[PDB]
DNA sequence: TCAGAAGCAGTAGAGCATGCATATATGCATGCTCTACTGCTTCTGACGATATCG
DNA sequence: CGATATCG
């Protein structure tokens, strides 16, 4: 909690508690006293990543260290699996220099730990190891990256591993797995270049359904990774032509069948607007007789949502700015502004500017 | 009374006067006495029970060692396991030199309040960091009266004593032999717990249960815990939930330590695999499973070697039932288990199970399951014998009511046996034998028996921890005894032979 | 939630609506209302081995929470270790020590709280002044002036 | 100790025919042929083997010639089986039109036996015969044959489709109700009369069904190996003894191969090293040498250095290749619920001589006699530890020996305090329940009265089933040695099928399960099915 | 040949923490560690018979 | 029969 509160400030005694932290977990054998002993140690691993504190902790030795623990018959609990392999993960991240020759050895290990953990028709899964892992690779692929124009077999490997992440076969309670996965998805979707390209429709819905959960970070995660999908897919869509034909009439149907659908909150209307801002901007497939239509939608929708309806609005408020944003958005595309809707909208914004007490 | 609760027991002795001399024909003292009582209790449960709770108390010194500073009450040791070391600093005080050992090192021949020392020991009793499930403090004194010309003091000592048995200690009494005589009805009648209802005479020697305690009994005593609760199932919805437990099991030595022959402390060890010819570490991600046959290498993977060996669910599916007049006793290939519910998993298993048990009883039926213990293991045949509780001894179970798991052998458990010839012999061989035998024969006991290489080790592991060297030899009960058996018998061997074998043979 | 370390600064030896870690040695346990926040640590097994291994330590609360804790049958224990006190009467209480034969009286008065059934104040008395221990109370505006036992 | 077999199978049209609901006789015939090479082969057993195929489209064998012997084909010469005949009896082995007949199907394995067994040293011979009886032969060569196999002493046996719903290997009739044919009639009688010329009586009882010896280990009687004898002496005093021999009768079979540790690249095993490394616990972890390691053992919270040398010199000492009765006492008074072992011994008398087999006949019938025990003190040899165990009489129709298994100690009894059921107010049962209990009892009786002489006759005999693990490792070894990548097969209809009991006994129990759960409340507190990874994250 | 000894994996039984939402109370559920015990698999070596040499 | 070295 301190080094969380004063993380620069503590220069001179990082040496020392890198130390005991490694001689709290060398000499002690309860699990309780030994979570804490590699979660301080990554705390200062995330601290000090770009400060030249890096070269006294000696990143080799102890990347030596935990992979001749991992490299161990007698096995370890669950909980503290998860954070040697985060740690692991860490060490590539804020000290690539020294994991060059380490990081083609440590990708296979997290293949393979993967692999047990979720291809098992013998025994049940271990879901601290899996989230553990998932962090691992989100951090040692920041550095090491593995793409599909690199090597196909690998950077597949892992886009199958993180579907089955975030894929709601069976659904559970604990939602650290998938939000590891749903992070790992969002950081580095610009390596599965092939891979999200083929099962995009099963990406899209699963985001969507993600992105609705009752969650905050998940939510958050979730979005970042539909954002970044969106992104990705839009530029391989709109930088050749033979992805057109499928593709962008697809998301199009998709964004218009979000937009014109009656029940959809402003989460789903701001994603449909800026996936079709991502989309139609390269793509240079923007018509009017649809940028329109979603703008008469959206000002009806504000028109019916927050002027004419004078009710107790709890939310309403609350998720106004959203419909502004959106309503920008949309206004800035078309260059034919309807003159009847321009009252509505000056009126919006006033009553938006009243209800600025409120927030 | 719960599986973690362990046993507490606290030595009170006294170190009067009466207890340094009472030498009548110079055979024991009755502090040597009870020295050598609390080292054979400390023996019999450094092995038996090494989990327990032990501790040694004199009152009645001059100096005093407590937690509370109160007088003339030293702690020796404190509830703790059993360890070499205490038996050592025990024998410091077991010689006859070890009397003046602690008269100069403890002293003796004070005054003292019976109800301080109550006092202290319930506070050690207090300071125990583990569930305790029996309490016992085991008093050796010789003093039938020991807070005479005073009635303060015995009332204070009655009402501790009292407060002492409302907590829940049981306070037995090991009285010591009085020259005069120890009676314990003037006062020791109202501070034991329970009379053993003999004593209302007087004795003159010393207590019955001192030649009990004098007795080393070396043998693991281990708790009651159900190998596995699994599920009896009588059809895919008919299941209830039963525990299996084990009544016979093989007794091991413990296994060694890796130690450093310098400090003697454990070491870690820690196996590794690598590759020999790069050098680095191997994961069990990165190993297959080979088994080569002739030429060809069948290779599979890790998990896949477990797939191999599993074909249903752990539990019990129950099969058709069989009578006992076919079940074969020389059918044996594992011991027996038994059965018995649990009524914590299901709800109504018990008066099924009891239902079932009193219908297999009056029809002598076995009900024939599959045996499947744990995940991922081949299933095996099992007959659940019912057996019946019998209470004998005062209304003392001796066997516990429910079913007995018979394993079953398979087809190729069962080996060939080589032909041979059916040579019979006469009725008077045949009568000369059933004289032979009904000569020998006696009563089998299931305790009268030991394993002579567990006592032997057992023994050498006492010698070399309490570097004495001469290490006991374990007399083997297990001999035949031929140098008594041909005392009874007496003439019919040589008959026997020259009836069966030929003039000349040899055996 | 509470925040409560279930000890007063001025009586250390007294613990209020906690009985987790350091509150094993106590020597008296208050306990205010029937809330699970307030009940951290009253089933733990530590607990339940030191009550069957004293006889002065008890556990002082309103009657009506005596009987809200006591029809639970996980705190059934408590049945022979529970003295329940009436509220606006002022009663010595005695923090005997269990090792030692040391004794220390406090005069401790009940009040009521408004709360739930049973929930009580505490105010303590004794040689290091008067505290006062209003754990989940609630009181309208000019009720304060009106208490008989805090003028 | 070898043993010669030929396997004789038919390949002709006639058990080609798709019966509706059963599997044609032809593939059961390959099922149980597969199962006995793969039995051969993995075991790893010194044994030469030899496979004719009778009833096909072409013609090979040594006396075809002069039109002779047709449609007869040696697929397969004495020798040692490997994947090759596995392989064969898999894929390559099709059915024939022509159908031929055992007779010279019988001829031409003797043949084979007689100039194949030339310069080998063979101590059993035998046949197997996996034909339907339905086609045309001759009976002229009868006595020839039966020469020919009392001179050369030749083993026979007989796999029908039928014995003397329908599931495969699932203990019920295998044979068709009225489905036999004249042809297939005179042929049983003919067999059976062969049967019986040959060794007696006991020879028509090696007749088996092809779902039959699925699930009895038929195959494999006439060529297992005998035990080891264990020679030593049973005394009674210092001076009375009885030579005695002692076998293995009972003892838990497990697999003689184990799994090698070798890389994932290389799958050679040479490229694996397995080091084991000591050191302290501290902070700088001291690696710590082998030679300056000295065994202890735990004494009480405290550890006692207990050196090899030491404990060797004062191991216990005993003399080894004893066998001393310690007494004698009641059946009665020692229960089967205390055996503790892994394995059980029948003690037979001595190897030829006949004083010590009426000494031990003798003891046996008084044991018997007086419905009493011995109790006595085993040791196998110098270094095995000393036990005790009871040695009580086994009586047959045909030999004599006494079965011997061990006892346990003081300190292999545990006393566990369990509470009484039968005065157990909460959970004490009803009558109706009572009744319902006796009823579902009744209906699922395993065993039955026949010959009007009301003796049992089980119908389950789990004593004869053999194991389905090393059925089922074997048959994923082949699967994975002829198919290198692809997944596990599953467990095969017949093994999981011969693991249950009759039909008949479920469909008649039918009913009083329901019964049996409508006046039983069960009541689960909280399902957690442990599932598989697989299945979370397909 | 096979008994016995390591070495490793699974579980019972206790114990504890945290995650729960706009509640300040949840108590409640769930999921994990720990430790002693049992069992299976792999390995080893002494040993006794019986083969061979004198 | 010695008694030595295998071999399981
Ligand atoms: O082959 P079965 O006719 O079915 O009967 C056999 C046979 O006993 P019988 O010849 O007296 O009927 C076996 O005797 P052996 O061949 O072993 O000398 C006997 O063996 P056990 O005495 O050891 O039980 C046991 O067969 P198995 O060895 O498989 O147990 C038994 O079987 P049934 O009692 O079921 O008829
Ligand atoms: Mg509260
Ligand atoms: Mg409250």
């Amino acid at each position: 909690i301190f080094l969380e509160k004063m993380g620069q400030k503590i220069a001179p005694y990082s040496v020392e508690i890198k130390n005991t932290c490694t001689s709290v977990y060398t000499k002690d054998r309860a699990a309780k006293c030994k979570i804490p002993a590699l979660d301080l140690l990554i705390k200062l691993l995330q601290t000090f990543r770009s400060s030249r504190l890096m070269d006294e902790f000696k990143i080799g030795e102890l990347f030596s260290k935990f992979y001749g623990e991992l490299a161990l018959k007698k096995k370890i609990p669950d909980t503290v699996l998860e954070k040697v392999y985060e740690l692991l993960g860490l060490l590539g991240e804020v000290h690539p220099s020294e994991m060059i020759n380490n990081a083609e050895n440590l990708f296979r290990a997290f293949l393979g730990e993967l692999k047990t953990q979720m291809t098992s028709a013998v025994r049940e899964p271990k879901l601290p190891v899996l989230a553990g892992c998932l962090k691992g690779l989100s951090s040692l692929l920041c550095n090491f990256t593995k793409s599909m124009e690199e090597d196909p077999q690998t950077s597949r490997e892992i886009f199958n591993f993180v579907l089955k992440a975030i894929r709601p076969q069976i659904d559970l309670k604990r939602y650290a797995v998938p939000s590891a996965g749903l992070r790992l998805f969002a950081l580095h979707a610009s390596q599965f270049s092939t891979c999200l390209l083929d099962n995009y429709v099963s990406l899209f819905e699963v985001l969507l359904k993600w992105c609705a959960h009752t969650n905050v970070e998940l939510k958050k995660a979730a979005l970042s990774a539909l954002e970044s999908f969106l992104k990705q897919v839009s530029n391989m869509v709109a930088k050749n032509a033979e992805m057109h034909k499928n593709k962008l009439q697809y998301f199009m149907e998709q964004f218009y069948g979000i937009i014109r659908n009656v029940d959809s909150n402003n989460k789903e209307l701001s994603i449909a607007i800026r996936g079709y801002g991502l989309f139609a901007g390269p793509c240079k497939v923007i018509n009017a007789k649809d940028v329109d239509f979603m703008y008469v939608e959206l000002i009806q929708r504000c028109k019916q949502m927050f002027l004419t309806q004078t009710d107790t609005g709890d939310d309403r408020v609350y998720q106004m700015p959203s419909f502004l944003q959106s309503v920008a958005s949309v206004l800035l595309y078309l260059d034919t502004v309807p003159e009847v809707y321009t009252p509505v909208l000056e009126h919006l914004v006033v009553m938006q500017i009243d209800s600025f007490p409120q927030y | 009374y719960k599986y973690s609760g362990r046993d507490s027991l606290i030595f009170l002795v006294d170190a009067s006067k009466a207890m340094f001399e009472s030498q009548s024909e110079d055979e024991l003292t009755p502090f040597d006495m009870s020295i050598q009582c609390i080292q054979s209790v400390y023996i019999s449960k450094i092995i038996s029970s090494d989990r327990d709770l032990l501790a040694v108390v004199f009152y009645g010194t001059e100096k005093d060692k407590n937690s509370v500073n109160f007088k003339n009450i030293y702690v020796l040791q404190e509830l703790d396991n059993p360890g070499a070391k205490r038996i050592l600093e025990l024998d410091q005080f077991k010689g006859q030199q070890g009397q003046k050992r602690f008269q100069d090192m403890m002293g003796h021949g004070s005054d003292y309040s019976l109800s301080e020392v109550l006092w202290v020991c319930a506070n050690l009793f207090s300071d125990v960091q583990f569930k305790m499930s029996h309490k016992r403090i085991m008093l050796f004194t010789n003093e039938d009266n020991p807070h005479g010309n005073d009635s303060a003091k015995a009332s204070r000592a009655r009402t501790k004593a009292g407060d002492l048995r409302d907590t829940g200690i049981f306070l037995d009494l090991m009285h010591l032999k009085k020259p005069g005589g120890f009676d314990i009805s003037l006062f020791y009648r109202d501070i034991i717990s329970i009379a053993e209802d003999e004593d209302l005479r007087v004795h003159f020697e010393e207590s019955s249960k001192l030649e009990d305690l004098l007795r080393k009994v070396r043998a693991k005593e281990t708790r009651k815990r159900a190998l596995s609760r699994l599920k009896l199932k009588l059809n895919k919805d008919i299941v209830i939930s039963v525990g299996i437990y084990n009544l016979v099991q093989k007794a091991l030595k413990p296994p060694p330590i890796k130690l450093y022959r310098e400090t003697n402390e454990p070491v870690k060890t820690k196996t590794r695999t690598f590759n020999t010819s790069t050098g680095g570490l191997l994961l069990p991600s990165d190993t297959k499973r080979s088994q080569i046959y002739g030429s060809r290498q069948i290779i599979l993977e890790k998990e896949e070697t477990e797939e191999l060996k599993r074909f249903d669910d752990p539990g019990l599916m129950l099969m058709g039932f069989k009578p006992l007049v076919l079940l074969k006793k020389h059918h044996y290939l594992r011991p027996s288990l038994f059965v018995y519910p649990e009524e914590s998993l299901v709800i109504g298993s018990s008066t099924l199970f009891s239902a079932l048990l009193i219908k297999c009883l009056e029809k002598e039926v076995a009900a024939l399951c599959r045996y499947t213990p744990r995940r991922n293991i081949p299933p095996y045949f099992v007959a659940l014998v019912p057996q019946e509780e019998e209470l004998d001894d005062q209304k003392i179970q001796v066997t516990p009511p429910g079913f007995q798991l018979v394993f079953l052998p398979f087809a190729d458990d069962k080996r060939k046996m080589p032909f041979t010839e059916k040579i019979m012999a006469t009725p008077e061989q045949v009568g000369k034998m059933k004289a032979i035998v009904e000569k020998l024969r006696f009563t089998y006991r299931s305790d009268s028996f030991e394993n002579p290489v567990l006592q032997q080790h057992f023994r050498n592991l006492e010698a070399l921890a309490l570097d004495l060297m001469e290490p006991e030899q374990a007399v083997d009960l297990t001999l035949p005894k031929v140098e008594a058996m041909n005392k009874r018998l007496g003439s019919l061997v040589d008959e026997f032979k020259e009836l069966v074998y030929p003039p000349d043979y040899n055996p | 939630m509470s925040s409560f370390e279930g000890q007063m600064a001025e009586y250390p030896t007294i613990s209020i609506d906690r009985f987790d870690r350091e509150n094993l040695r106590a020597r008296a346990y208050f306990l205010s209302h029937c809330h699970k926040d307030h009940m951290k640590g009253l089933r733990a097994p530590t607990l339940k081995r030191r009550l069957e291994c004293s006889l002065k330590v008890y556990l002082y609360c309103s009657p009506v929470t005596k009987e809200l804790l006591l029809t639970s049958p996980k705190y059934r224990f408590w049945k022979k270790r529970i003295i329940s006190i009436e509220i606006e009467t002022p009663t010595q209480i005695s923090l005997v020590d269990e090792a030692s034969g040391e004794k220390e009286e406090i005069v401790v008065t009940l009040l009521p709280a408004g709360h739930c059934p049973g929930s009580v104040m505490f105010l303590f008395q004794g040689n290091n002044g008067t505290v006062l221990y209003t754990g989940d109370f609630r009181l309208a505006q000019g009720e304060a002036a009106r208490m008989e036992l805090l003028h | 100790n070898k043993a010669a077999v030929v396997l004789c199978m038919d390949v002709g049209f006639t058990m080609s025919n798709s019966i509706p609901g059963i599997e044609s006789p032809f593939e059961q015939a390959k099922k149980v042929i597969t199962m006995f090479v793969q039995r051969q082969v993995f075991a790893e057993n010194k044994d030469e083997i030899a496979l004719v195929l009778f009833g096909t489209d072409g013609t090979d064998n040594p006396l075809s010639g002069g039109d002779q012997y047709q449609n007869i084909t040696v697929h397969r010469h004495l020798m040692l089986p490997d994947f090759d005949l596995l392989e064969d009896i898999e894929s390559k082995i099709q059915p024939g039109s022509q159908q031929a007949d055992f007779l010279d199907a019988l001829i031409v394995s003797m043949d084979v036996i007689q100039h194949e067994t030339i310069g080998k040293k063979f101590e059993k011979r035998h046949i197997e015969i996996f034909t339907d009886l339905s086609s045309r032969f001759s009976k002229s060569q009868l006595d020839i044959i039966i020469h020919s196999l009392k001179k050369c002493d030749i083993s026979l046996q007989f796999f029908l489709p039928f014995s003397l719903p329908f599931r495969l290997g699932g203990h019920g009739p295998s044979f068709p109700l009225k489905g036999i044919t004249e042809q297939q009639k005179e042929g049983l009688e003919i067999v059976k009369m062969v049967m019986i010329s040959l060794e007696g009586e006991d020879g028509l009882d090696e007749i088996y069904s092809f779902s039959e010896s699925l699930r009895k280990l038929c195959v494999f009687k006439k060529i297992e190996r005998h035990s080891i004898h264990w020679p030593c002496r049973l005394t009674i005093g210092s001076n009375l003894s009885i030579r005695i021999a002692a076998y293995k009768s009972i003892l838990q079979e497990r697999v003689k191969k184990t799994w090698t540790v070798v890389d994932a690249k290389t799958l050679k095993k040479e490229d694996i090293q397995k080091e084991t490394v000591y050191c302290l616990n501290d902070d700088d972890e001291t690696e710590v040498l082998k030679e300056d390691i000295i065994q202890g053992f735990r004494y009480g919270s405290d550890i006692v250095p207990f050196s090899k040398v030491d404990e060797e010199q004062m191991k216990y000492k005993s003399e080894g290749k004893c066998f001393s009765v310690l007494g004698f006492c009641k059946s009665s008074q020692v229960q089967r619920r205390f055996f503790m072992g892994n394995q059980v011994l029948k003690v037979f008398a001595a190897r030829d001589d006949e004083a010590a087999a009426v000494a031990l006949s003798s003891l046996i019938h008084a044991l018997d006699d007086l419905d009493m025990v011995a109790i006595v003190r085993y040791a196998y040899d110098k270094r095995a530890n000393p036990q005790v165990g009871v040695a009580f009489p086994h009586i047959k129709h045909n030999y004599e020996c006494l079965v011997y298994v061990q006892l346990p100690f003081m300190e292999d009894l545990r006393q566990y305090m369990f509470s009484s059921l039968k005065n157990s107010k909460k959970y004490a049962p009803t009558e109706a329940q009572l009744n319902a209990v006796d009823a579902l009892i009744d209906s699922m009786s395993l065993a039955k009265k026949d010959e009007k002489t009301d003796t049992l006759e089980d119908l389950f005999p789990t004593t004869k089933i053999p194991n389905p693990r090393f059925q089922r490792l074997f048959q994923c070894l082949l699967h994975r040695a002829l198919h290198p990548r692809e997944p596990l097969p599953p467990i095969q209809q017949h093994i999981w099928n011969m693991l249950n009991p009759p039909a008949e006994v479920t469909t008649k129990s039918q009913i009083p399960l329901s019964k049996i759960k409508t006046l039983f409340p069960l009541i689960e507190a909280k399902k957690k099915d442990q599932v598989t990874a697989q299945e979370i994250f397909q």
